[PDB]
């Protein structure tokens, strides 16, 4: 979504502090709000110190930056984030590979379901529409972004994903519960029904066809099951409450204290607590790394580009399965034909990744 | 055959307290929770509270919160109740049932 | 709590005729409705559960339907048995207060 | 059972710091009587401090208060926690994923099971309900929630899970263990039966509908395993002498000492140790992310959701091989019939998210 | 097979608290001969430095604890525990699943080996118990607790999991390794054999039994693997000398030294260091944890009951099969024949879990 | 391969102290050189220090101690390390669980191939060596102890595991590359032959064959894929690093200061840093974990035992496909006949785990 893979090919001189001018779903987007504040927060009570308490009122202000400051410790805030975070990525990736994808469906489809008259193309489109409605349904559920896009069955319809007998048929059927499994059923039936009339010559392939729908079907479960059950709400308010722990001590423990009175720790003043705000970025930023995947089919900027999915699927999908029916390219002797030990050329700037055979750790090499 | 056998009439003065009993049998006592009902002339029935034989653990009508205590012996299978405070109204025939869904075993009462 | 409003207090019929008791909710308790029969001085009877299966010993003559808040017995071709205390209670949650009874006299 | 999924769906100014203000099966919920009895405590030796002990007492509790402060140690508790409450989650989503669903038998059985007649309705239903029953067997031996629902193998059947004859032959099989794979034995049973009738064309389709079958006792074995093996409780006691050892010693050594005799550390005096309470809820609350997961078939806020889960399974297994076997909607042409590369539109809120293909790094995007 | 699960159903005040009062597979029963040892061993040394030590001695004595209270360093040890149980916890949890269940040869055998006579009988039942007797072999070759049952070949036939006729054929068989899988060969051919004899109807009903066949094969090749790639022995040591290190450290480190010299850290004698005690029962009783899971199949209390699964499968296993086979209980009309939205009921206690159906994030609660 | 799991089986008083008595594959045979380098160096310093340098050189000295003891961290060598070995130690036990096993084409081979006679025996035994030979390939490959047990191809056939006709077909196929993957193409061939010679009924029995083929393909390929992509060198670099590092300060900084100078941490000399060689064989030895495990096919005591695994194969192997072809034991009556709850003794030291039945958390124990 926020794809960055190209610049971060090769590890060069500036692979990753290039990243840094990035603004695009950056940490510095993501900061910016609670930055500001934290910012204000800060020198607010500073000049408070400085312009405002009296000789007496800083003894105490500078005693209580001592207390506050004496809390404000890394090592705790550091694990629960890091333990937080890695379940939260986790989720995220897995949620990730429970997208449906038609392609191993279509492939069947689109070879063992048989005609290549009116019917036989009527048949293949409409199993794969059954596939892919049967995803655009459990996705508009868990996507705000695909949801806004489908706010009513009848966008569905008018969208050319659904068709309004279908919709009709999808009403009749009384139910309390998501309907996102209607399709899949509908796919199974209608899988079965065009073997009898013989557009699917075995049991075999028809199985096999049958298979590819319920792994597509375990797929939209397991969205429906990320997005039902999230991560305890407990543990998300413990992390949270354990950072701004933190940044509530640095408010005022990280206050440049009086360099007269010369306090252990706080010989300089330089009105900017740089360090301080690089630790923030550091730990509220890790928070938003959180914050932001906690949740991958919203609207962040590396949040799942769910939408494209579905247009690139709708289109390939019925391709396959149409236009592609059947219909190969002309067969032809390949260029190795009497090579057996075929030696594909190289580009100039690429004949150094030209290897000799790796045989084993094992072996010699002469 | 399931059946509730509770205890005898009772008669006592106000401001005492009692304690009535409910012996299941045939049945598997810990099975199936334990209800009481209060039953008055010209009242509707009252639904005091119910038990879970296994654990003991009760759940009380707010109504009677400081008047009715549950308890069992799941060695002896039986079920108790007991009134405290007692006053004139505290006067009424006293239910045991078995719940399934429904209360389809009462006591004498 | 919810409240159970039984209909009528009191129904006056002879032998062979058909009679029919209400109970209505306070709020929606799905099929979650018990009939009972009471005979004056003997501890209560289950007529029927879940608003329309009947018990074991109960007569086809019964039958209860219902849903929802609306729910009602009916007891056609009457006997001289069937006289006597009818009250209805919701399972749905607690306390499963009771209906005010009804009283169905020759 | 607690989602907030749609609260943090985007990474906002106040994503996370909004759920600290919500009560459902929060660290608040959980901590409140723990914490209670900490204020206490605390507050009681607190004034103990300043209003009993004799001015050498107090010197013998200033330097017991030194002593113990010296051993509350987050680095070492923080440690075990995250090691410990990431097993918790770990088996808490393993659990939750051994939750068997009946959809992949449901859409075998449904097209695979012939007969638009009584028999062929009968046998269909009683097919599933097999499979259903599987299912509520096991979860009332490992929910609460869903024990105290069938609290006796009465309340399964007159809840309309088992027939009465059903329970009969349940009953004549003399086995001193867990009966919950009986139903599951039937069904395979059941499903050979219908195939020598000729409701089940292959033996491919009957194989492949055994198979769907096992998969849903290997998720009842599941969930059997996760219930009878427990977290070592070695393991478990571990973890709360640590997080107990930690707030023993904070119940002392974070006393606020006397400000006059200028003691290293303790300076001020606040009464209240804000920063430790805060500590109390990180760690407590840490504890009882642990606490409420370690077994997520209670009755706690964050425990799963079984019996509506069973309910819903009921109502849509019955109800996809009923009124939906080989019942279709009307075949029509797609919106997209005639075109090869469909547009579908978009709402006026998600045009932002039309976006083009992703061909993949390598390439040049112009 | 020490299961406290019940107990943690719910988060309330005492739920782990209360598991500190439990004996059995406890810390206290695990650590009680380490810490005597470690109290006598302190307070030996304890009393040789109040009571013998010249003025010099103690002198040298306390430079001495200083020197190694600053060695007993929790951090490092805490990392190697963390990382070393976890790898102890994982395999542990690993070695449970490997423990094979007949329930899915079981449902095969039970539905496709025909025949409602005496060989029919015969048949499933010899298969199944090939079945149990592959595993007995395997589970008495890597558990104690099983092996101390099994002693020796001629236990595992007196006790009816093998013939003398099979051990006969076993002993016949010419071979230096661990004959466990020929059981496993034996029900192959014997599928095969009673497939010829037009018992089992095709070859898709034959592979399928022959498939649960070769996953229990193996699941017992995982139980071998655990059992001979022990964990790295340097590995193990490695823990021990870290664990140990700091308890040595402790032993005279943390010794009361006098409170007249003044040693900043050292104010107080308390004569009972009771946080020094405390970090025994949490780094002791940690390595304790690994201790106990290195090998879950011997004879602790938290160790698997491998000698009650063998009972129950062998129980199972041949009632499903043969009192089983084709044997239903008589097909009914269900209680919601005409009801296409069931609502099972709920008891008092649980009418708070009747909730209205999750249909998705996106979607307005309305 | 260096197996402790049987003295490791109960958590007794010394389970873990007994192996620190061990040699084969300790952490002092592989610390052993190490150690007495870094033991040299010190004291070799030492004297330096004691004997050699004046007294303005030993104030230097001292000074340049103190600097390099302050460089002597834990904390982030302990990070590397525990995440460095985690990775180890999990491609480790991945790599072992990717060494083929014939049992289960054993299985199918031996019940599946037609005939009793000389040309099924040759069959039989002809496809099991194509899957040892596909084995014992890839892992001269890539382990040092099998590779030189079977230096050249030559080798190879004079041990039986090829034949010279087989060894000749394997030269005229011209490849470059590693043929390990010839014998595997040779298996589905011949697999082929055999069933259209008849002696393979069904084409669902070949298919099955081949599947198990392709699966033991895949573990050929594991193993390669582990030999050839080594972890990065960078990261094995950066833990020795940081690890030497380490022991690099404590050579210096642990060096035992002038008492009489009164060096704040340095007021008692011992002469032997104990604490610091303890810290030496933790460190050194937790890096020796990963040394040991990064090559587990090497000639190190706790590498696998592959060459074992070989014969074991091959004698297994050839045994169940030929001497137990269709032979199975006299098939009885079994001692449960009649007994449909059987009750399996126990001897006098078992009968402590004659449990009763686990029924689930839920059930009240009664
Ligand atoms: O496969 C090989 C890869 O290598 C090349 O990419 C390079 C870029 O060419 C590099 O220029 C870039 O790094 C550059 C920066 C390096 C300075 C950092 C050194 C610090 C290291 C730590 C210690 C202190 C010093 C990395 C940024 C460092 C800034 C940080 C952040 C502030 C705090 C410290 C420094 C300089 O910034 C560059 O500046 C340019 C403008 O500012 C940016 O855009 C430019 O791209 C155009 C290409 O035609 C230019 O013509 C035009 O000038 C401009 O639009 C670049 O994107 C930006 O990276 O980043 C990449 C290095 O991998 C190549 O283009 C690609 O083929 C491929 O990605
Ligand atoms: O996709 C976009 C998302 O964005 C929107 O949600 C917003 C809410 O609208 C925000 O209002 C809310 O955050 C608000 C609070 C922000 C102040 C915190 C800033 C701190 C950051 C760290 C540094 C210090 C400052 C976050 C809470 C901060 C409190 C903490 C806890 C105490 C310690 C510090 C601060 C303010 O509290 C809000 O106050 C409201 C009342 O109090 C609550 O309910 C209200 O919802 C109604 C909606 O119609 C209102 O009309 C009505 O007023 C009231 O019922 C809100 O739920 C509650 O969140 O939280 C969300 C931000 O993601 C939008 O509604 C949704 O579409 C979607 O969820
Ligand atoms: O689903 C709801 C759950 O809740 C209930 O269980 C409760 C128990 O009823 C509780 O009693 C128990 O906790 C009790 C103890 C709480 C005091 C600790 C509070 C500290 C918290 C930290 C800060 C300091 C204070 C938790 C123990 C605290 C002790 C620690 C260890 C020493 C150091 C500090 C305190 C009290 O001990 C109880 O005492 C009882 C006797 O001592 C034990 O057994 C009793 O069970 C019988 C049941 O009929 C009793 O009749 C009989 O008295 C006796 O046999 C209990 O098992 C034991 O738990 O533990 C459970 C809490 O989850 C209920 O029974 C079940 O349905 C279910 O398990
Ligand atoms: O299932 C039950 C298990 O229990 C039994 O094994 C015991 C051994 O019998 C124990 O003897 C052994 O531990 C013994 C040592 C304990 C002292 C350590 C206590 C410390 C704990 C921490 C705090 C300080 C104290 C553990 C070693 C402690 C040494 C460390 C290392 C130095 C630094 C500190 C202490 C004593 O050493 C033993 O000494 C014996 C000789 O030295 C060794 O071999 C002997 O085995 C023969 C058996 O017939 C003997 O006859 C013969 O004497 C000799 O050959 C043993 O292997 C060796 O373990 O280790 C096992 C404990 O699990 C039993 O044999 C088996 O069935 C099974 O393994
Ligand atoms: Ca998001
Ligand atoms: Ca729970
Ligand atoms: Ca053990
Ligand atoms: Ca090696
Ligand atoms: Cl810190
Ligand atoms: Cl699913
Ligand atoms: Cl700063
Ligand atoms: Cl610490
Ligand atoms: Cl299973
Ligand atoms: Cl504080
Ligand atoms: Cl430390
Ligand atoms: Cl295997
Ligand atoms: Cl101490
Ligand atoms: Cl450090
Ligand atoms: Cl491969
Ligand atoms: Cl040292
Ligand atoms: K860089
Ligand atoms: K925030
Ligand atoms: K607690
Ligand atoms: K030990």
């Amino acid at each position: 979504t926020v794809t960055y893979t190209n610049r971060v090919a090769d590890a060069r001189l500036g692979t990753f502090s290039q990243l840094l001018l990035q603004w695009k779903g950056s940490i510095y987007k993501l900061l910016y709000s609670e930055f500001l504040i934290f910012i204000s927060l800060y020198f607010a009570i500073s000049l408070v110190y400085r312009l405002i308490l009296s000789e007496s009122q800083r003894l105490m202000f500078e005693k209580l930056a001592l207390y506050c400051n004496s809390y404000a410790e890394l090592i705790p805030v550091s694990f629960v984030l890091g333990f937080y975070v890695s379940l939260v990525v986790s989720r995220w990736w897995a949620q990730y590979e429970s997208i449906p994808w038609p392609d191993r469906i279509m492939n069947l489809v689109s070879c063992n379901v048989d005609g290549e008259d009116e019917y036989g193309r009527l048949l293949r489109r409409t199993l794969m529409r059954y596939s892919n409605l049967c995803s655009v349904l459990i996705l508009r559920s868990v996507s705000t972004a695909v949801y806004k896009r489908f706010p009513s069955m009848e966008h569905v319809v008018r969208a050319g994903l659904m068709t309004p007998e279908e919709h009709k048929k999808f009403e009749s059927l009384n139910s309390p519960h998501n309907k996102f499994w209607i399709p899949c059923v509908w796919f199974s039936n209608l899988a079965v029904k065009a073997r009898n009339e013989g557009r699917i010559r075995d049991s075999v392939l028809l199985q096999g066809i049958l298979n590819e729908l319920n792994t597509l079907r375990s797929q939209c479960g397991r969205l429906y099951g990320y997005d039902w059950i999230s991560i305890p709400l407990v543990y998300t308010q413990v992390v949270t409450v354990a950072v701004y722990s933190f940044f509530l001590a640095c408010l005022i423990g990280r206050q440049f204290l009086d360099p007269e009175k010369a306090y252990p720790g706080h010989e300089l003043d330089l009105f900017v607590p740089v360090f301080t705000f690089l630790q923030f970025f550091f730990y509220a930023g890790w928070l938003k790394v959180a914050e932001q995947l906690i949740n991958p089919f919203g609207e962040d900027d590396d949040d799942f580009e769910t939408n494209w999915l579905i247009d690139r699927n709708l289109q390939v999908s019925l391709m396959a399965v149409d236009e592609m029916h059947q219909d190969l390219p002309i067969l032809e002797k390949d260029l190795y034909w009497n090579e057996p030990d075929p030696q594909p050329p190289y580009t100039a700037a690429t004949a150094e990744y030209k290897r000799p055979s790796f045989l084993g750790s094992t072996f010699d090499i002469s | 055959q399931v059946q509730l056998q509770q205890s005898g009439p009772e008669l006592v003065r106000p401001g005492a307290s009692v304690k009535m009993s409910c012996k299941a049998s045939g049945y598997t006592f810990t099975n199936y929770w334990m209800h009481w009902v209060k039953q008055r002339p010209g009242q509707a029935l009252e639904w005091i509270g119910m038990i879970d034989p296994s654990k003991s653990e009760t759940t009380l009508n707010q109504k009677f919160r400081g008047k009715a205590t549950l308890n069992v012996d799941k060695s002896s299978n039986t079920a108790y109740m007991q009134l405290s405070s007692l006053t004139s109204e505290d006067s009424a025939v006293y239910y045991c049932a078995r719940e399934v869904y429904y209360f389809d075993y009462w006591g004498q009462g | 709590d919810i409240q159970m409003t039984q209909s009528p207090a009191s129904l006056s019929a002879s032998v062979g005729e058909t009679v029919t008791i209400t109970c209505r909710a306070s709020e929606n308790i799905y099929s979650y409705l018990t009939w009972y029969q009471q005979k004056q001085g003997k501890s209560p009877q289950l007529l029927v559960y879940n608003a329309k299966t009947l018990t074991e010993g109960v007569p086809s003559r019964f039958s209860g339907s219902g849903s929802g808040t609306q729910f009602s017995l009916k007891i056609n071709s009457l006997q001289p048995e069937d006289f006597g205390g009818y009250f209805c209670q919701h399972h749905y949650g607690t306390p499963p207060t009771f209906g005010g009874g009804t009283k169905l006299e020759v």
